[PDB]
């Protein structure tokens, strides 16, 4: 059965290459996001001792 | 590692009737020589010929 094939894709490399760069664009947005969130863990412990 | 970047290589194609030495021969005719069946044409030329 395995012989029954579809066409072949035309410049996979391309292809492959754009969804790296969707993953690794999504990544880094998730470490801005966490380099935010720290500062304010430090921020309301100073207010709150004061 | 990319597209087309391919490196190609030539590859004639060689056998006896290529070189021209099909019929090559020396001695000349054997004997008073009698008529073609229809044989020896698709032998020549190919099973299919016309």
């Amino acid at each position: 059965l395995s012989s029954i094939t579809s066409g072949a894709s035309s410049n996979p490399l391309a292809k492959l290459d754009a969804a790296l760069a969707d993953v690794d664009t999504l990544r880094s947005s998730l470490g801005a996001v966490q380099n935010r969130f720290d500062s304010v863990i430090s921020n309301l412990g100073t207010t709150v001792t004061n | 590692a990319n597209d087309g970047e391919i490196i190609a290589i030539d590859l004639k194609e060689i056998t006896a009737k290529t070189l021209g030495l099909d019929g090559f021969n020396v001695s000349g005719p054997k004997g008073t020589p009698a008529a073609l069946v229809a044989a020896d044409y698709q032998a020549a030329y190919g099973t299919t010929t016309n």
